[PDB]
């Protein structure tokens, strides 16, 4: 629902590359493969972590908080 | 949930063969989506 | 048929089976929780007074 | 050999480029 | 594209399918 | 289970240093048996793994729709263009010793589903417990400490 | 010196690509396994949640926090918590971080690992800081807050190894190759028409002479000249992964020697 | 010719050949009368029913 | 639990996980898989039941089934594939791996066998190391087709004093078959020695297959270009024969076979031609497959798969049948609305000319779905009726 | 629920020793040493180093079950050579080779200036 | 689809053309100012038609438009396909993959599978774990299973784009080796990586909701939600 | 100990079969016109071509001293002298069949771990071979 911290297979930290992955797609107009290779994800185990991730936390954040401070 | 909302049921005491996938089922019910149990062929999905 | 010819019994266990090439042919790998639940009543003898005392 | 990729973002971009 | 009356391909029909699911949805029979 | 009727339970879990590894250091998340393939004739599992490998290497999600003109040879050509063996095999190494396996291993991403059958919701034992009111036999159901 | 030889082909901040020569297969594989699973590292081990109004579960957040790479340069100065005489944790065996995030903005506030604040006394060591790698300066994206949501929690990070849990592993993926030309015939190459054409040559084939295709099979040749590429998660520098792996394997063998001498003296 | 029968005679013959190291060149110590009488008394020793009357 | 071998007595080994663990060879009498199968345990509570449980219901005592006077437990799956691969003539094992294999056998006597090759390198064959698991005094002799005392194909089986002389060890030797190694060992040495044989063979073969590896892939389902052209020509000439028979029947020049009508004889001829087409294409694909083909290796070992699986994955799925006949005209005089009326062509009435590798056309997909649905219905009905019959 | 603690992969328990040496009655001058809380990482290294010893006739290791972090190491040496001394020599040679490897890697890394 | 005479081209052709496809895509990308062109627009212009099984008996349907409509070297990797050798079509299939249901549309390459395996997967796709709804936090369902990290499949069908499978996935892309590694994956078992499990592979949330009411049987026989004490209970 | 059989053979043909490491050679003796050999050879360790002259020897033991396997094999020590030092390819195996081809010709079958040989000839030179284990020493 949010980007995993580490790649499942090898353990490379991919959780810090998610926000820069979206920038490479929306304002640099790169295709997904070049955006993955630019971030340093050269193993397809790491590439499937970012490429196949679904950001379901954005849908969860549209609901109003139950306990609002 | 999507499969449950498009599920059909055929109540079964006749001499027909309602469990087999008929020719006329093309494009109307799924050719391979049915329970493996006693409801095989009787429960169909659109 | 449901109560005399067959019936539910005590001292029985059920879980998923998995393969183990490192077990013997006549060996079953029993979970430790299932082993702690299931019991055998061993009669106390001079041959097993010490082991049964330790188990108690 | 046909391309075995569902690439629908780039076709949306192309169709918006026609518009 | 350039020709309005050109015949469609197998790829174009998915657009038609999209229009179907833009109007019916997957539970259209129950609601109807 | 995979998306092809290939269900099964976890026999054992190995850590990363015990799993086989490729020359790129990639270890599987999952090892399934070859003997599940030929009798079940699940070719689409293999094509799905090959297409998913090409998809992950290229960054474009694979078109796995049924009646399209997508062949195994096209996916194999695309995989060879990425510098891998065209049929999905990879030279793997034994994790216990570091030696190369004599047979090369089919390797790649595959979509797997976690089914709702857990062992912890199914493990059950009863030495003694409550009895039924009528027959005075052990009750039914693991939630009631049944027999 | 006489023994295993190292020729580093490439060196980076988080990658070292080297050729380990004049060494057996077992010791190279043992070094690979020790780097993967045996190097002590600092990682967040326990999370005490005070406030959690996020859309993520407490245990979800705790699992994400365990996988945050923390600085572990001076991890040998830290003690294992099982070997410490404190009650739960202290400065001698743990590093206490805190995380206080509030959604005060209308847009979504991202909670990063740079927001983790060390509140324990480090005693001048070089541990506990979350590792920052990207150019933006933020860390790993921990959570996301909408307006009015709060996340207040305290992490205790203890030293451990990847055999206990993979969050303690600094080794990422370790590339490990030998005999790229298959001159030892350790693989029988699957093929359809031609094994040489259908199997792509590895990048290490430039570092060995190709076979002369008329010479007999060298049955006396053993596996040496390993091509290894260690990648660092970031917890320790990539050279310290290799050095600490050699040290850990050496300590394991020395512990075996010590146990052997202790039961020899009895 | 092939039918299910109790005792595998061929395996017993091979076990005797390999146990006593039959070289199939040295002449045999067996006399023919001994062979015939031994087979006959073996047939009399194959007991399934131990009754001592004509029917059994 | 249809039979007595589906309920047997084991010995407890307490393990630190939540599943029942059991040997792979004992799954065949239990009819047990590991796709979520559950099995019941029962604990005897007295010395009499504990004793007669281990003296009557014990797993080694049920190795040979009284149902078919042959063993019901055998070497299966990965152990069978690895025991075929281990006992090839090409399989030579170097000294370190030989020592690791020898230590993996629990009742190994501690003597390293003299290698089959002394010079220029000490190499042990796989037959030589597998013979360590076989107890001494075991003699087995089986001749396959074309098997002589010299075995050019390395088929058959010769074991003298527990030492493999020749023969690749396959399903005919260590499977649940009469006259195999399991049967001979349990009749000559007893049930406990046969259970130890199961364990020793599994341990040594599983270690070798661990350090050797075995896979299967998409490329194992692919026949080369000339073979695919030959398969297409075979299917095309069978379609030509079907078209000729159709023209003869439509000209009323086809005579009726005795005891059946004109249409029944026509359908029998068409089904025969399509079935022999599928068999010929599959035989071409199987002949094209190399010895390094993994599906071929599994079929040769007998561990999984058969000739028809290779035929359908690689060459041709073939004619789909519902109720023993071709696909009936469920519409008015046609099988699908994409065909014209009165179409008796193979593609109209359910012949799938494509393999699983090449993928089914939508009509072929639907006809194969009808065949699979009929198979599932027949499976459920057969299971219910046979449970009734068994009770 | 039945999952063992992960520290049982590398922590010696109560009443458990690191090594446990038994004489082997199958062959003369042979011992079986049970290594607790170790795995293939130590076993393969020790075995392959023992096979480089010239006076070692047999060296093998096995992990009898992957559930338990322990392995058995069988050593058979020549007459007059204690297998404990063979284990000591193999361990010492591994220590020396690893020290040389550490020094070589440190010098070669210090030669690198692009880090 | 509707197939008409189309005397301009001299042969049967689909009434839907590239202009209608362009209008449909323009409306679709407007949804993500010109005229709204929807499915009912196709229906009202006679481009598509609704056919039931009775009317399907009196029509001839082409499988594909570009193959069976126009009048007639081949790739050996492609499957063998006939063109039916007849040009009197009245309709065309919109796409043959729409013969499948919701569960079977998840299957990648179902035409490369044996049909019982497709049936088994259509059964077991309902037993998978994913995110059934995005408002599970505010729903007190009796049982709910949510994966930590759902991933959209690398190999995906066009049809599941309408099934919202890439938005609410029900699985993970696992790196899978097909190998006889240790003998612990025999008879449908699989060896999972423990290190991958430690990093969250297939880790899931489980929710269970317990309902309880205090019911008034009568005057004095009423239930109360309270913390009981051993002294008076 | 001593040589049970020794002869020089010329390889008539080499059949690889379906193997990659083992080839079955068929050779005929040069000194005797009716003694011939069919033998499986690991050709990666010992490559054999057609029309190759091979000295083929059968021995009951490798040590130079006379005989006094039940003894555990050990790796060869430095300075160990054996008959194998005089040859290029040494195999060890079991005799498993002694058949009579004719009134004079007998054939002996040996199995070196599954590598088979059939050696036939009459009995004035093959009478040393008996149902035991033997070494096959081949030099080129
Ligand atoms: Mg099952
Ligand atoms: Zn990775
Ligand atoms: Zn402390």
């Amino acid at each position: 629902m949010i980007v995993p911290v580490r790649c499942f297979s090898c353990g490379k930290v991919v959780g810090d590359k998610w926000e820069s992955y979206l920038n490479l797609l929306q304002e640099d107009e790169l295709d997904e493969g070049t955006a993955l290779s630019r971030l340093g994800l050269k193993r397809y185990c790491c590439r499937r972590m970012i490429l196949t991730h679904v950001d379901l936390i954005e849908k969860f954040l549209r609901y109003n908080p139950l306990e609002k401070r | 949930t999507l499969s449950h909302l498009r599920r059909t049921n055929t109540p079964i005491g006749k001499l027909a063969k309602p469990r087999q996938l008929h020719n006329t089922h093309w494009g109307l019910v799924c050719p391979a989506e049915t329970p493996e149990g006693q409801a095989c062929g009787l429960v169909k999905n659109l | 048929r449901g109560n005399l010819m067959g019936k539910r019994v005590d001292f029985s266990a059920r879980t998923v089976i998995s393969g183990d090439p490192n077990l013997e042919l006549d060996q079953v790998g029993v979970p430790k929780s299932i082993a702690k639940t299931l019991t055998y009543p061993e009669v106390v003898t001079p041959y097993n007074i010490d082991r049964l005392t330790q188990l108690v | 050999n046909a391309s075995p990729f569902i690439k629908r973002d780039r076709m949306r971009r192309n169709f918006l480029r026609m518009r | 594209f350039e020709d309005e009356s050109a015949p469609i391909t197998a790829e174009d029909s998915w657009a038609v399918i999209s229009a179907f699911f833009r109007e019916k949805g997957l539970v259209s029979q129950q609601l109807d | 289970a995979s998306r092809h009727g290939q269900k099964g339970t976890i026999g054992i879990t190995y850590r990363r240093e015990d799993m086989p590894f490729t020359a790129e250091g990639i270890v599987p998340d999952l090892i399934i048996n070859p003997h599940a393939i030929p009798s079940r004739m699940t070719v689409a599992h293999l094509i799905e793994c090959l297409l998913s490998k090409v998809a992950a290497l290229s960054g474009n999600e694979g078109d796995a729709s049924p009646f399209t003109d997508i062949t195994v040879e096209g996916i194999s050509k695309l995989l060879r263009e990425h510098g891998y063996q065209s049929r999905g095999f990879e030279v793997m190494y034994n994790g216990h010793t570091g030696k190369k396996l004599m047979a090369q291993i089919f390797f790649g991403p595959t979509y797997y589903q976690r089914l709702r059958h857990m062992v912890d919701d199914k493990i059950h034992a009863r030495a003694r417990g409550p009895m039924q009111v009528l027959t005075r036999q052990p009750v039914e159901g693991r939630s009631r400490d049944g027999g | 010196s006489e023994g295993p030889q190292v020729k580093i082909r490439e060196a980076s901040k988080d990658n070292v690509d080297f050729i380990l020569s004049n060494v057996d297969l077992a010791m190279a594989n043992s070094l690979r396994r020790v780097m993967i699973a045996e190097i002590p590292t600092l990682a967040i081990d326990s999370v005490e949640v005070e406030t959690n109004t996020t859309v993520l579960a407490d245990e979800f957040i705790a699992h994400r926090l365990g996988l945050i790479p923390l600085q572990s340069m001076d991890i040998e100065q830290l003690e294992y918590s099982r070997d410490c005489f404190c009650e739960d944790h202290c400065d001698k065996c743990s590093v206490v971080l805190t995380l206080q995030a509030f959604g005060e903005s209308e847009s979504t506030t991202n909670v990063y690992s740079k927001d983790l604040v060390i509140v324990s006394n480090l005693m001048g060591r070089n541990i506990g800081h979350p590792i920052i790698q990207d150019k933006e300066g933020n860390g790993v994206l921990i959570c996301k807050l909408r307006k009015g949501q709060e996340l207040k929690l305290t992490c205790v990070a203890k030293k451990g190894i990847a055999k206990e849990h993979a969050k303690w592993g600094p080794a990422a993926a370790i590339e490990f190759e030998y005999d790229p030309w298959n001159k030892l015939k350790h693989t029988d190459y699957w093929y359809e028409q031609d094994s040489a054409k259908e199997w792509p040559q590895s990048k290490n084939c430039e570092y060995e002479d190709p076979p002369n295709e008329g010479d007999p099979f060298d049955y006396k040749a053993q596996a040496d000249t390993f091509y290894m590429n260690v990648e660092s998660v970031g917890s320790i520098p990539v050279d310290q992964v290799v050095v600490r792996g050699i040290d850990t394997l050496q300590k394991k063998v020395a512990s075996i020697l010590l146990a052997l001498t202790q039961m020899d003296q009895d | 010719a092939n039918w299910p029968l109790p005792v595998n005679i061929r395996r017993i013959i091979q076990n005797a050949q390999q146990t006593f190291h039959i070289d199939h060149t040295k002449p045999s110590d067996l006399t023919i009368k001994d062979i015939v009488l031994g087979v006959k008394d073996l047939q009399e020793n194959l007991l399934v029913l131990r009754g001592k009357n004509e029917i059994i | 639990s249809l039979h007595k071998m589906s309920m047997m007595a084991h010995r407890v080994k307490v393990i630190p996980y939540s599943t029942f663990r059991l040997n792979l060879s004992v799954t065949s009498p239990y009819n047990a898989d590991f796709d979520g199968d559950e099995m019941n345990l029962h604990v005897p509570q007295s010395e009499e039941t504990r004793a007669e449980l281990s003296q009557l219901c014990a797993v080694p005592l049920q190795i040979v089934s009284p149902q078919s006077n042959k063993p019901c437990m055998g070497i299966v799956q990965d152990t069978l594939c690895g025991i075929r691969k281990l006992t090839l003539r090409d399989t030579f094992i170097e000294l370190d791996q030989v020592l690791n294999m020898l230590y993996w056998v629990p009742d190994w006597d501690g003597v390293i066998p003299t290698p089959a090759i002394i010079k220029p390198k000490p190499l042990w064959s796989g037959k030589q190391i597998l013979s360590v698991a076989i107890p001494n005094g075991i003699h087995l002799q089986r001749f396959d087709e074309g098997t002589t005392l010299l075995s050019p194909k390395d088929n058959g089986m010769l074991i003298i004093d527990g030492q493999i002389i020749f023969g690749v060890v396959e399903k005919k030797t260590v499977g649940s078959s009469n006259g195999g190694l399991i049967h001979v060992v349990t009749r000559e040495k007893g049930p406990q020695v046969c259970a130890k044989l199961f364990g020793n063979i599994q341990k040594v073969v599983n270690f070798w297959l661990l350090h050797n590896g075995f896979s299967t892939g998409i490329g194992d389902t692919i026949a080369d270009g000339p073979t695919m052209r030959e398969i297409t020509e075979t299917i095309a000439e069978a379609k030509k024969k079907v078209l000729d028979v159709t023209k003869e029947a439509q000209a009323n020049l086809l005579t009726a076979k005795h005891g059946m009508t004109l249409r029944e004889s026509f359908e029998d001829n068409v089904v025969r031609f399509l079935n022999e087409a599928r068999d010929k294409a599959g035989r071409l694909a199987e002949v094209n497959l190399k010895d390094l083909n993994n599906v071929k290796q599994m079929v040769m070992a007998g561990s999984k798969g058969s000739f028809i699986n290779i035929a359908q994955m690689s060459a041709c799925v073939g004619q789909q049948s519902v109720e023993g006949k071709r696909i009936a005209f469920g519409f008015v005089d046609r099988t699908l609305p994409h065909f014209s009326k009165d179409d008796y062509s193979p593609e109209s009435k359910g012949f799938v000319e494509n393999s699983y590798l090449r993928g089914l056309t939508p009509q072929e997909f639907f006809f194969h779905a009808m065949g699979g649905r009929e198979g599932l219905i027949d499976t459920a009905v057969k299971t219910a009726e046979t449970g009734y019959i068994q009770r | 629920m039945n999952a063992p603690d992960r520290f049982e992969l590398f922590l010696l328990g109560e009443g458990e020793s690191k090594l446990k040496i038994d004489p082997d009655t199958k062959a003369p001058n042979a011992v079986v040493i049970t290594f607790e809380k170790e795995d293939h990482t130590l076993g393969n290294l020790i075995r392959a180093e023992l096979l480089n010893d010239r006076k070692v006739l047999f060296a093998a290791y096995k992990v009898e079950h992957p559930f338990f972090a322990r392995f058995k190491l069988r050593i058979q040496t020549t007459e007059g050579y204690d297998p404990k001394d063979a284990l000591k020599n193999a361990c010492n040679s591994i220590i020396n080779k690893l020290g040389a490897l550490k020094t070589n890697f440190e010098t070669e890394w210090n030669l690198q200036t692009l880090a | 689809f509707i197939v008409e005479d189309d005397e301009s081209l001299g042969h049967k052709e689909l009434k839907v053309r590239k202009g209608h496809i362009a209008k449909l895509m323009a409306t679709e990308y407007q949804d993500i100012d010109v005229e709204e062109y929807t499915w009912s627009s196709l229906l009202n212009e006679g481009l598509v038609e609704y056919i039931d099984a009775e009317e399907e008996e009196s029509i001839l349907i082409a499988m594909q438009p570009e193959d069976l409509e126009p009048a007639e070297d081949v790739d050996p990797a492609k499957r063998i396909r006939v063109s039916h050798h007849a040009t009197t079509f009245t309709h065309c299939e919109i796409h043959p993959s729409m013969i499948l249901g919701v569960a079977a549309s998840i299957i990648p390459f179902p035409d490369h599978n044996q049909s019982p395996r497709n049936t088994y997967q259509s059964a077991m796709g309902k037993q998978a774990m994913g995110v059934f709804l995005t408002n599970y936090n505010v729903r007190m369902d009796t049982m709910a299973n949510i994966l930590y990290y759902p991933q959209k499949p690398l190999g995906t069908t066009r049809a599941m784009e309408y099934l919202k499978f890439r938005e609410l996935p029900a699985g993970q892309n696992a790196i899978v080796a097909i190998a006889c590694y240790s003998g612990y994956n025999q008879e449908d078992s699989m060896i999972m990586n423990q290190s991958s499990i430690d990093r969250g592979l297939f880790r899931s949330l489980f929710f269970r909701s317990y309902m309880d009411q205090e019911k008034k049987y009568g005057m004095s026989i009423t239930e109360t939600f309270e913390k009981p004490q051993r002294t008076n209970t | 100990s001593n040589t049970l059989f020794d002869d020089i053979f010329q390889v008539s043909e080499v059949d690889p079969g379906r193997y990659n490491k083992v080839c079955r050679i068929e050779a005929a003796s040069t000194t005797q016109d009716q003694c011939k050999l069919t033998l499986d050879i690991n050709v990666e360790l010992f490559p054999v071509a057609a029309q190759d002259s091979l000295t083929v020897t059968i021995a009951s033991s490798l040590n130079l001293e006379d005989t006094p396997a039940t003894r555990s094999w050990r790796p060869p020590q430095a300075g160990d002298r054996s008959l194998a030092d005089d040859y290029d390819y040494v195999m060890y195996g079991t005799a498993y069949k002694f058949e009579e081809v004719s009134k004079d010709l007998i054939a002996v079958y040996y199995s070196f771990g599954g590598l088979l040989m059939r050696l036939e000839g009459n009995y004035r030179n093959l009478n040393n071979l008996k149902q035991e284990n033997a070494y096959l020493l081949i030099r080129r």
